[PDB]
DNA sequence: CCATCACTCACGACCT
DNA sequence: GGAGGTCGTGAGTGAT
């Protein structure tokens, strides 16, 4: 006189196929603690998209490791702002670490309000971003502009202002990449 | 009747947390390849294929090393060189100085930085690459622009040794705003 | 202090 | 009948 016990297993493999995605995620040993699903779910979706990206694409030119890992790492925190590269349907792709001390939140506590720039900037700015994202770079590069990421107080909504400054560059062939080039963007606050 | 109210709010929450979720798991067949595809596989298959597929090498950084540091270049408008310590000269230059600079890399490549900089400094430069992993960082003129496609580079790196096959400046500069 | 939200996670019936 | 997926509630922790 039911249909439970198999729904009951159907949830607890989704739900643990999630936290094997949880437990392969490159991030710190400490930072996998809270990580509701839809916050693993977005993490995935990040990284997941961080590779493909790279992996259909062109292998990056270059020699081999000119710099370590943590002069890198160095070099990413000395900057004044922090690196933010997104595609341009608005799907994020990396959200530099520096951001720690330039926002208050850290980058992972920040993608668990969604995925999309479009869920991490204040409603109100959305539509500038639109603009400034809708025209490809055919030759319209180096965009620059202004949103109200968001600074908060750990759940929702002071809200910084920062200055977006970058160009799209080239994306890798498929069905995802269908006129999706890939948008970095050197990202600076207005209040220092 | 205001417990039924907020029972909707509930239900519409609930809704969204899970239309949100069929979200990521859709953007996580429409991007992978190995379920790019015919047949739309079901939710779990598509969590099994995403396990897999990410382990690649995958236990931190989030990013591999050239991967970030292409980024680097790529997001912060700059470009990364290596210069010598006594002659001065660039023994590798980026493509990204044609788009910062404005200058091919031919007219880097095999000339040294004291050619290229405003002279008043390039004796301070000398003490950033004078020698004596440790540490760099200074600010800098550079000419900028020779051809179609004067400006401040801040410059940050390290100092290493320089092993051709695999004393250097490594360093990427950046124009500040 | 208290109530009232926002979020999360599970668990059943139910559709198609 | 079975594999799969959608929909509302009941109950927890906590922000405010």
């Amino acid at each position: 006189r039911s249909t439970k016990g198999a729904s009951k297993a159907r949830r607890d493999q989704i739900n643990a196929e999630i936290r094997n995605l949880k437990e392969l995620l490159p991030l710190a040993e400490a930072d996998k603690v809270r990580l509701s699903y839809l916050h693993i779910m977005s993490l995935a979706c990040i990284y997941t998209r961080k590779g493909v990206f790279f992996a259909g694409g062109t292998p990056l030119a270059g020699p081999t490791g000119l710099l370590s890992a943590q002069e890198l790492e160095d070099i990413v925190a000395a900057l004044p702002g922090f690196l933010l590269v997104f595609t341009a349907e608005g799907k994020l792709l990396y959200l530099s670490e520096s951001v720690s001390e330039h926002l208050g939140h850290s980058m992972v506590d920040l993608v668990a309000q969604g995925d999309s720039i479009y869920d991490i900037i204040d409603p109100a700015d959305h539509l500038t971003v639109r603009q400034q994202l809708t025209m490809p770079s055919a030759l319209d590069a180096d965009r620059l502009f202004r949103c109200r990421f968001n600074t908060s107080k750990s759940l929702r909504r002071g809200n910084k202002l920062v200055l977006i400054r970058g160009r799209f560059h080239a994306h890798p062939p498929g069905a995802y990449w269908a006129g999706n080039p890939v948008f970095t963007a050197f990202c600076a606050p207005l209040e220092p | 009747d205001k417990e039924r109210l907020a029972r909707e709010n509930h239900s519409e929450i609930e809704r969204r947390r899970r239309n949100k979720m069929t979200a990521y798991i859709t953007e996580l067949s429409d991007m992978v390849p190995t379920c790019s595809a015919a047949r739309k596989p079901d939710k779990l298959t598509i969590l099994r294929m995403a396990v897999s597929h990410m382990k690649s090498l995958r236990g931190p950084s989030f990013l591999t090393d050239q991967e970030l540091k292409h980024l680097i270049l790529e997001a912060a408008d700059g470009f990364l060189f290596i210069v010598s310590c006594e002659t001065g000269r660039v023994v590798y230059v980026s493509d990204s100085v044609t788009p910062v600079l404005n200058q091919p890399q031919s007219e880097w490549f095999g000339s040294t930085l004291y050619d290229q900089v405003h002279p008043d400094d390039v004796d301070k430069l000398r003490e950033q690459l004078s020698t004596s992993g440790s540490r760099r960082s200074f600010i800098c003129r550079m000419r900028c622009g020779t051809s179609s496609v004067f400006v401040v580079v801040h410059c940050t790196g390290y100092i290493k040794a320089w092993p051709p096959a695999g004393f250097c400046l490594v360093a990427i500069g950046r124009l500040q705003v």
